[PDB]
């Protein structure tokens, strides 16, 4: 029903620089197997990482090393952190993408045989699959009970 | 809808009995669950907080269980303290908009103070210039004993209060009441309370 | 490389100096579940459906562009570091469904290898600017942490109307042009 | 010691007027500052996060319309109008967004009053011990009584020997409505501080009790009566023997 988010952590305290945060959760079997992890990039380059497998935050690169560590320092931070495994990646999954995401079923149509507008991906020569950016694809489904 | 609902109270104890603020949330979410406490005259302060389901968080002699199944976090002290009456918060947070809080409304408790040498009396203060009230104490008495309003005009009196008189160790509960009339005597002035009967009027 | 069923990014917040430009958005499977459009201070769903069945608080975007901003200036300040350089992007220029003359369609401008995240991506029909129609996406995060982006125009396919998507971006010295027509093969 | 200042600390609010409360960040390490309103019966409700100056939000709530500004990194600001009810406007503040200890500062307490004539000062009055107490006891109590004040906006101390003393103390923990059927009702206040009789007996003591009275302020006023104005009221007593 409702989608939590992830928290970034914050750093202590004319050339164009980008700034990029991502909170990452990797689902197998379901919830079954959840890994988490947040990136924290600065111009282009990783610089912090969060990774469940680990436990704490790592310094991908030498930069980061002062907020890796502090964050890990502060015993409310790495625990927040480390929670959100649970109460974003978990609850997402179990709750709204499973009214949205997770129910979506858009049947296929079908020298050329264009299979089109479909969802999800699963499904002489074809080229690679085509991701329309509208939630549909391009190119025996999901969305059908039988097979022309 | 993400909502705190808890005892509505007042609630009031003996000092050394035992608290049960009850506290119930609802949420989809998962929440990290607090208790807050606002002391007389003082903002809100964090007591003390619970972020994973089915743990127990505590301070100050409070603690409470984060019971998933039943979505609760009732409050719980064996043996309250006079220092404890307050307004206890019960509040959930969501990782969700501001991650701000949701709070109950909130739960009123007052502890009265053991009052082992209970000495109770009414006392005549002395007359002041630039004043024409004529002043009653009414002090020492057990916590068993509760102040009723005046059924007299012009008669004023409030409710009991405690001191504390740190460097004796010692605490006493007093009520004041005051007046123009003449007819207005000490011996009279709480009458319309149910007082010790080896109350001393001097 | 992490195997999976599913990934769901829970969000992606993205934010540039000078120019105060942020991005906030939730991702499921690589799609865009919605951005929040930060100064309406509003959820913006891709799908309509989608934000029919469940809800979001634009306010944990507008929050999470707050942290990314302050973070950005102490990295700024404490880093000696040169910026990125700015990438060539490249066009791709496609139709969504099979191309039935008369038979309303959309025409896809898929643009890659952004970076920085600022671009002006328009469509020209037999030369003429198209403005009516259009709907663009927000800038989609790559693996080597570049961007894509995906413009979209309405239109009715005949046969001698040629379609042109434009692309201006500071890595180019000159606007890069992508070509389309009904007759033609992607 | 105190993270957050918030200025003023009381406020009557005519209908059709607005106030401006500001909150002073004193420690640049918690820079997550919040506004949340306590109603009058005590339900607390978040308003506003606003992280970085510039940061600007109006929100309408039932009883008073909001306008939050984060101006510097240590200055928070809100203005209140349309007040329809009174309430407390508290400035909280956290080292992380959301983060688990929120320090909430002092408070601004805004009142809607209706009638600038129903606003009536303190009058205070102490009274010694009684010598019976003293021959009882070995303690004695005096009471300072404040009367005939409207709205309660005050503050009640002790001060002995120019220090102001807690021990020994007890202020009602609510007021007395000297007309118990008015909505409009003035009050009275009463507060004991309690010593040891050696201490009361000693000639070389100066008890004093303090009221701080919060009201129109240099307001339009046209009574004959003197101009209930912000003030202190006192009233003092050294021992005797
Ligand atoms: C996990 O997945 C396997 C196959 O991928 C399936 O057989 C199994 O039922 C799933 N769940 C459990 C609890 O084993």
């Amino acid at each position: 029903q409702v989608y939590s988010l992830i928290r970034p952590n914050e750093n202590p305290a004319e050339r164009h620089f980008v700034y990029q945060f991502m909170g990452e959760c990797y689902f197998t079997n379901g919830t079954q197997r959840i890994r988490y992890v947040t990136r924290y990039i600065y111009n282009r380059e990783e610089y912090v990482r969060y990774d469940s497998d680990v436990g704490e935050h790592r310094a991908v690169t030498e930069l980061g090393r002062p907020d890796a560590e502090y964050w890990n320092s502060q015993p409310e931070i790495l625990e927040r952190t480390r929670a959100e495994l649970d109460t974003v990646c978990r609850h997402n999954y179990e709750g709204p993408e499973t009214h949205t995401s997770l129910r979506r079923l858009e049947q296929p149509n079908v020298t050329v045989c264009s299979v089109t507008d479909f969802y999800p991906a699963k499904i002489v020569s074809s080229t690679q699959l085509i991701r329309n950016g509208d939630w549909t694809f391009q190119v025996e489904h999901p969305s059908l009970k039988s097979p022309t | 809808g993400d909502s705190v609902t808890q005892t509505e109270g007042p609630v009031t104890l003996s000092e050394g009995t035992s608290l049960t603020v009850n506290c119930s949330y609802e949420t989809k979410q998962y929440p990290t669950l607090f208790w807050y406490v606002q002391y007389p005259g003082e903002g809100p302060q964090l007591l003390f907080k619970v972020p994973k389901a089915n743990e127990k968080g505590s301070s100050r002699g409070f603690e409470a269980t984060y019971n998933k199944e039943a979505t609760s976090f009732h409050l719980q002290k064996a043996s309250v303290q006079e220092s404890d009456s307050a307004v206890y918060y019960c509040a959930l947070r969501i990782s969700s908009g501001s991650w701000q809080l949701i709070f109950g409304s909130g739960t009123q408790l007052t502890v009265m103070p053991h009052i082992q040498n209970p000495d109770p009396a009414v006392y005549q203060l002395r007359d002041s210039k630039s004043s024409d009230k004529s002043v009653c104490l009414f002090t020492d008495f057990d916590s068993q004993t509760n102040v009723s309003q005046s059924k007299d005009s012009d008669v004023y009196i409030t409710d009991k209060c405690v001191l504390d008189m740190r460097s004796m160790d010692f605490k006493s509960n007093s009520a004041v009441a005051w007046s123009n009339k003449s007819d207005f005597a000490c011996a009279n002035a709480f009458n319309n309370s149910i007082i010790p009967e080896d109350t001393f009027f001097p | 490389d992490i195997e999976a069923d599913h990934v769901g990014t829970y969000g992606i917040s993205v934010y540039q100096s000078p120019g105060d430009i942020g991005q906030y958005t939730f991702e499921f499977d690589g799609d865009e579940l919605f951005y929040v459009d930060l100064d309406k201070k509003e959820t913006v769903w891709m799908l309509p459906e989608f934000g029919q069945l469940a809800s979001f608080d634009p306010q944990g975007g507008l929050q999470n562009i707050a942290v990314v901003k302050h973070n950005l200036g102490v990295l700024t300040k404490r880093s000696n570091s040169t910026p990125a350089t700015n990438e060539a992007p490249q066009a791709t220029v496609f139709p969504k469904s099979p191309v039935l003359l008369g038979q309303p369609n959309t025409l896809i401008c898929f643009v890659d290898n952004i970076f920085p995240p600022v671009i002006n991506i328009t469509w020209l029909r037999n030369s003429k600017s198209v403005a009516d129609g259009v709907y663009e996406t927000s800038f989609f995060v790559n693996r080597d942490y570049s961007f894509h982006k995906l413009s979209y125009l309405t239109f009715i396919p005949s046969d001698d109307d040629i379609y042109d998507c434009k692309v201006e971006h500071w890595g180019l010295e000159e606007p890069v042009l992508k070509h389309w027509t009904s007759g033609l093969e992607v | 010691v105190t993270l957050l200042e918030q200025n003023p600390r009381w406020r009557l609010v005519p209908r059709g007027q607005a106030v401006n409360l500001r909150c002073i960040l004193k420690n640049s390490q918690y820079p997550w500052m919040s506004w949340y309103q306590q109603d009058l019966q005590k339900q607390l409700q978040w308003l506003f996060t606003l992280r970085s100056p510039g940061d600007k939000e109006v929100k309408s709530l039932p009883g008073a319309d909001y306008l939050a500004t984060r101006v510097t990194d240590t200055e928070l600001r809100l203005q209140v109008a349309n007040m329809s009810q009174g309430r407390t406007l508290y400035c909280t503040c956290s080292a992380e967004l959301g983060g688990d200890t929120q320090y909430f500062g002092p408070g601004t307490r805004l009142l809607v009053l209706e009638d600038l004539n129903k606003v009536f000062p303190p009058e205070v009055a102490v009274f010694e011990p009684s010598e019976a107490e003293i021959s009882h006891t070995q303690k004695a109590t005096l009471v300072c009584l404040a009367t005939g004040f409207y709205p309660d906006h005050v503050e009640l101390s002790w001060w002995v020997n120019g220090k102001e003393v807690h021990s020994g103390v007890c202020t009602d923990p609510q007021p007395l409505k000297e007309q118990p059927a008015l909505n409009d009702s003035r009050y009275a206040l009463s507060s004991r501080l309690r010593v040891s009789a050696t201490f009361w007996q000693n000639p070389r003591n100066h008890f004093r009790c303090q009221v701080q009275f919060y009201g129109l302020s240099e307001d339009e006023w046209t009574q004959d009566r003197a101009k209930p104005v912000t003030q202190i009221v006192s009233a003092e007593a050294w021992g005797r023997a």
